[PDB]
């Protein structure tokens, strides 16, 4: 009988060794899950392809047996079309920026527009600021700006 | 010793779970690459022109005329870490000396599920969405831009203004490149 | 011999860049284990069963 | 390598690094599984890493 | 429930059913069940 | 051994004798008096806890 | 040889653990490194050092 206690001893040994490294692994997983669901449910994330693939925008969790689901809504942008584009505009003189956005030319006139969506407006004092000449720049283009 | 495997049979199932243990690892082994290499939809090749804004990539960025598709750095990290490996081949061709030993034990080495030339893939495609679309190419179908642009919109989101590159662009890719090949000098230098 | 992916290009070019004109809301669904059984063993009646 | 006795029941087998060509396994009587023949005359075999 | 136009009938809770279970969650507990083991309401009574 | 005795469903053959289970458990025994198919099951067990 | 049976098996249930520990450890790095990877290279991240 101490030949089969002793085996059966290990067995348990082992078994016991098993289940503490499953659940370090499920620990491990549990606070990832726990660090999603506190980063995408109770506020957005910045992290890319974390909560989702894409823009992530919102994610609504889902109980599930001895797990959790979540449901990430990200905003996936879609249907581009080519666009040439210059890094700064010359009005009277002096390098003109965009504020928040892209410049964009549909071949004729040139626009400003918001990086992530085709909204293209004329480019104006407001929506440009000045900073130095033109001719430190590499890649500026001519082209009015309207001062309203 | 045939006895002594029949008197071993009469220990149980011993050997199945620890060869269950031994492929989960390697499964293990095989999905850590396949999820932090494999993050990409599309393998994109960088344009023939290789001009983005005065910065030089061309130590990063793969060339043809070698047979393995690396990088100047790639090689040299492999270089630097092939002094222990695998061994190259597990053929037995050659084997009739420290992995004979062990495989004339019953321990083996399986070869990974990704070649050392997908990996490379991986990574060129990589270098070629973070180059040629910015962060674009990781939310979706890859939107291109100039260089200079992408460089001027990080500036931006690291809160400096975008004037600041389109005034310092020649500065700032010559930084860019001292840094490429200092660090190129660091990893070739005998401290690995 | 197993395909990494579709081969792409990308239009790059000094003045060209790529402006989405829509946009489409991806819900995708995300699976993570959290506990797993609570088990308990009898070691008198596991080596010693009566 | 098997698709699943659901779909089919033919098998492919993987020798673990073994050159098929320097190991002529295809002995007559006297192997491990000795019922296994699978001399494959016909049906090609492939060399892998 | 009314939100912006948006629908999250799939997902809140719904009180018809006794168990308070959104519809995924009701799938996901149908998917998950065709394999437990975890019977904690067996007892001594299982004498069969 | 110890255990419950009651009696049980299983269908023995009749060259069948001892009943066993999933794991070197003699579950069902068959009488060595007047015939009788029965089952064994160890009595109520279980975990203390304060 | 029953003796020498159980140091063997012992010695090899071991290294089994040993190999189960490290490749945990191994785990959690390419968790890791998959994370920096996503979060440096796919996009520009704000997150400190
Ligand atoms: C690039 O975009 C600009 C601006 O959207 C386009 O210019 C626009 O061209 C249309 C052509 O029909 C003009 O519409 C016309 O407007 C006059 C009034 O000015 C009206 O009487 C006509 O019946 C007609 O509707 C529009 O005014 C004009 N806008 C501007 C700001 O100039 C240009 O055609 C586009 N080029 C390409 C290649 O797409
Ligand atoms: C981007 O960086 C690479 C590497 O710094 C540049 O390639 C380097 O080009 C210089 C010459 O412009 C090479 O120097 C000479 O190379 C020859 C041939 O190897 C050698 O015989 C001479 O003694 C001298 O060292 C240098 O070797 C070469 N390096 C590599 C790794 O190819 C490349 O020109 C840069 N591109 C741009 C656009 O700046
Ligand atoms: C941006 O993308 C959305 C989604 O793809 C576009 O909305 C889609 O517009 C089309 C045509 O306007 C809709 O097709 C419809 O199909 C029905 C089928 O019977 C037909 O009866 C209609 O006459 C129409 O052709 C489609 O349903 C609609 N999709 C959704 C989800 O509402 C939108 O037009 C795009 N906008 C731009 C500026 O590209
Ligand atoms: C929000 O989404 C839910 C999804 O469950 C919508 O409820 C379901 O809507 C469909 C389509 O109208 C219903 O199917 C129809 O039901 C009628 C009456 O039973 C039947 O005569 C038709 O042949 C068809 O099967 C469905 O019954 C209804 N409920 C469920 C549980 O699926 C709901 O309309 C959406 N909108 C809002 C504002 O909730
Ligand atoms: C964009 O237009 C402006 C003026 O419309 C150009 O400015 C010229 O600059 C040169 C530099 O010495 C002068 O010799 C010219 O006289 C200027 N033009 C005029 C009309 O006075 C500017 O060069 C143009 N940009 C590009 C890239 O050609
Ligand atoms: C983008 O602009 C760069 C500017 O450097 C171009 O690179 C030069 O192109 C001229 C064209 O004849 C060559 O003579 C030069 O040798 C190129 N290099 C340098 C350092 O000047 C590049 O060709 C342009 N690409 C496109 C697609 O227009
Ligand atoms: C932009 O134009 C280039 C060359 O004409 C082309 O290769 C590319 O596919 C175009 N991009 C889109 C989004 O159509
Ligand atoms: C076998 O596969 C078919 C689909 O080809 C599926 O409908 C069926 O349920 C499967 N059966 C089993 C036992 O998995
Ligand atoms: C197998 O052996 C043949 C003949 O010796 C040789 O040509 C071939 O390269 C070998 N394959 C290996 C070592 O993978
Ligand atoms: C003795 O055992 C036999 C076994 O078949 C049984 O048939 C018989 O009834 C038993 N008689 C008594 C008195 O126990």
């Amino acid at each position: 009988i101490d030949r089969l206690i002793t085996g059966r001893l290990q067995s348990l040994q082992t078994y016991v060794t098993q289940q503490l490294i499953r659940a370090a692994e499920i620990r491990a997983s549990a606070n990832l899950a726990a660090t999603k669901m506190s980063e995408c449910v109770l506020g957005q994330s910045k992290r890319v392809d974390f909560c989702g693939k894409g823009y992530h925008l919102m994610s609504f969790p889902q109980s599930a047996p001895h797990g959790v689901v979540f449901l990430h809504v990200t905003y996936v942008p879609a249907q581009e079309k080519n666009f040439t584009t210059a890094p700064a505009i010359c009005h009277d003189g002096k390098a003109h920026f965009p504020r928040e956005g892209v410049f964009v030319s549909n071949g004729t006139h040139w626009f400003v527009t918001q990086r992530n969506f085709y909204e293209p407006q004329i480019i104006t004092t407001d929506n440009t600021f000045v900073s130095g000449n033109c001719d430190v720049v590499i890649g500026i283009v001519n082209n009015t700006v309207y001062d309203p | 010793s045939t006895e002594c495997s029949n008197l071993l049979l009469q220990y149980g199932s011993f050997c199945t779970q620890l060869k269950r243990a031994l492929t989960g690892i390697a499964v293990e082994q095989d999905k850590n690459t396949q999820e932090v290499f494999a993050q990409v939809k599309q393998i994109y090749k960088t344009p023939p022109i290789k001009y983005f804004g005065g910065f030089n990539f061309s130590q990063i960025l793969p060339d043809p005329s070698k047979p393995s598709k690396r990088s100047f750095i790639e090689d040299l990290l492999f270089n630097k870490v092939t002094l222990a490996d695998a061994g190259f081949i597990k053929q037995y061709g050659d084997c009739l000396d420290l992995i004979c030993a062990q495989k004339f034990k019953g321990l083996t080495v399986l070869p990974p599920l990704l070649t050392d030339e997908m990996i490379a893939q991986y990574t060129s495609a990589l270098l070629a969405g973070t180059i040629t679309s910015g962060w674009t190419f990781g939310a979706g179908a890859a939107l291109q831009i100039p260089f200079a642009m992408q460089m001027a919109y990080r500036f931006n989101g690291i809160g400096v203004t975008q004037n600041v590159l389109y005034e310092n662009q020649k500065l700032i890719a010559n930084q860019f490149n001292s840094a490429i090949g200092k660090i190129q000098d660091s990893l070739s230098s005998t401290a690995s | 011999t197993m395909s990494l992916g579709a081969e792409n290009s990308v239009a790059y070019s000094n003045n060209s860049i790529a402006i989405p004109t829509n946009f489409t809301i991806s819900v995708t669904t995300e699976i993570l284990p959290v506990s797993m059984t609570k088990t308990s063993v009898d070691c008198t009646m596991y080596i010693c069963g009566d | 390598i098997t698709p699943g006795t659901n779909t089919s029941n033919q098998v492919a087998v993987l020798y673990q690094g073994v050159n098929c060509t320097e190991v002529p396994v295809a002995i007559h009587a006297d192997q491990l599984t000795p019922t296994w023949r699978v001399y494959s005359t016909g049906s090609n075999v492939f060399q892998t890493r | 429930k009314y939100f912006g136009g948006f629908n999250f009938s799939q997902i809140l809770p719904d009180p018809s059913k006794p168990s308070k279970r959104s519809f995924i969650e009701d799938l996901l507990f149908n998917k998950v069940t065709l394999a437990d083991a975890g019977f904690i309401k067996q007892y001594g009574d299982c004498l069969g | 051994g110890t255990g419950v005795l009651t009696e049980s469903n299983k269908k023995f053959l009749p060259f069948q004798q001892f009943g066993r289970d999933i794991a070197d458990t003699t579950d069902a025994v068959r009488d060595p008096q007047t015939l009788e198919i029965l089952d064994i099951t160890p009595c109520s067990f279980g975990g203390v806890s304060v």
